[PDB]
């Protein structure tokens, strides 16, 4: 009865060097609800906010999980998501083009 | 508002 | 058509305490009301600016149902333990889907309500709104009670009646946002895979409500089968983004365009590579 999560990772608005911008990571699609999402921040954990959890029409869990940065072509940035159905911690990593 | 929710399976 | 419609959760976490309980409201594409059980002083919570004019003896009712819900639910996984012969050990889920559409006559067009034991259907008032569909036989135990509890009418009542009048209350609280739909601000861009193969993307940013439709068509024919198509995801303010990529020759990019519509859009957008 186990989904595992899929994983986007991106930015509120296009992403410039110096400009302020929020930076998100949309989980979804997943169950059981037990789940754990950090944003990271050159390999280490930042601090960042989580939405209330809900699901969709197939019953499946979906989180945001969102932090205010700011770009500036030196940092790069990813999400870590530790999930039942995750032998280990799954990164994305957070590429403009997607 | 919500439904009162108290349906017991 | 507009639609209010309720998510509920509850989980069960053997030995770190009573299973929690999430409750979150959404009017159309917004959420604009939360509660949580885990909260340190559980309160059902406005998430959205134009719920902020609603008193606390609005907030304060939505509380004590929350509140009561969360021990049904409680009592709903305990329950299920019975119903399928599991241990008090491992951790379970009980979910509840209700709420109502409302056509342009500002009535009710669907009026739909379910559960979920595990990520799987448990049971669901029917479409008509007077009999209800059990997913398995355990669910055939609830059915029967909640015939004979005359539940299905009750449930119907609240959903013709007090759901329907909170959407609209609640339409006209946020009017300024909620009517008007963001049309999506489309673009492609170009990424070379090789010196044969280019992938062309074509977003949609800042749309709402959720809805829209992202699709490539080579004159006419629409490359649905080798196209990538990303779940619409949310921006964060309220909108949403999505794009839609397909592999195509070198050359060949210009006889290859986008079509995007959207409720906010007066007629379909048409984009392409220049």
């Amino acid at each position: 009865i186990q989904r595992p999560p899929k994983i986007q990772v991106y930015s509120r608005h296009p992403p410039e060097d110096g400009k302020p911008n929020y930076l998100n990571c949309y989980v979804y699609g997943f169950h059981p609800p037990q789940i754990e999402i950090d944003l990271l921040k050159n390999g280490e954990k930042i601090k960042s906010e989580q939405s209330d959890l809900s699901f969709s029409k197939d019953w499946s869990f979906y989180l945001l999980s969102h932090a205010e940065f700011t770009p500036n072509s030196k940092d790069q940035y990813s999400c870590r998501v530790k999930h039942v159905t995750l032998e280990q911690p799954r990164i994305v990593k957070w590429d403009r083009d997607l | 508002i919500p439904a009162y929710g108290v349906l017991t399976i | 058509s507009h639609s209010l419609r309720y998510f509920y959760t509850a989980v069960s976490r053997p030995g770190l305490g009573e299973p929690r309980f999430i409750a979150v409201g959404y009017v159309d594409d917004t959420q604009f009301t939360r509660f949580d059980s885990d909260a340190p002083n559980p309160r059902d919570e406005p998430r959205v600016p134009w719920m902020e004019q609603e008193g606390p003896e609005y907030w304060d009712r939505n509380t004590r149902i929350y509140k009561d819900t969360a021990q049904i639910f409680r009592a709903n996984l305990n329950t299920a333990l019975g119903y399928y012969n599991q241990s008090e050990a491992g951790s379970h889920t009980f979910q509840e889907m209700y709420g109502c559409y409302v056509g342009p006559d500002g009535r009710l067009l669907l009026g739909f309500m379910q559960f979920a034991y595990d990520g799987r259907d448990y049971i669901a008032l029917n479409e008509d709104l007077r009999s209800w569909t059990a997913a398995d036989t355990a669910a055939q135990i609830t059915k029967r009670k909640w015939e004979a509890a005359g539940e299905a009418e009750r449930q119907r009542n609240y959903l013709e009646g007090r759901c329907v009048e909170g959407l609209r209350r609640y339409l006209e609280n946020g009017k300024d946002t909620l009517l008007r739909a963001d049309p999506p601000k489309a673009h492609v861009t170009h990424h070379p895979i090789s010196d044969r193969e280019v992938t062309l993307r074509c977003w949609a940013l800042g749309f709402y409500p959720e809805e829209i439709s992202l699709t490539w068509q080579h004159e006419g024919e629409d490359q649905t089968q080798d196209m990538e198509l990303v779940e619409t995801r949310p921006s964060g303010d309220g909108t949403f983004q999505k794009w839609a990529a397909l592999v195509v020759p070198s050359g060949e990019e210009q006889r290859y365009t986008c079509r995007v519509q959207h409720e906010g859009l007066q007629e379909p957008l048409t984009l392409r590579w220049e």
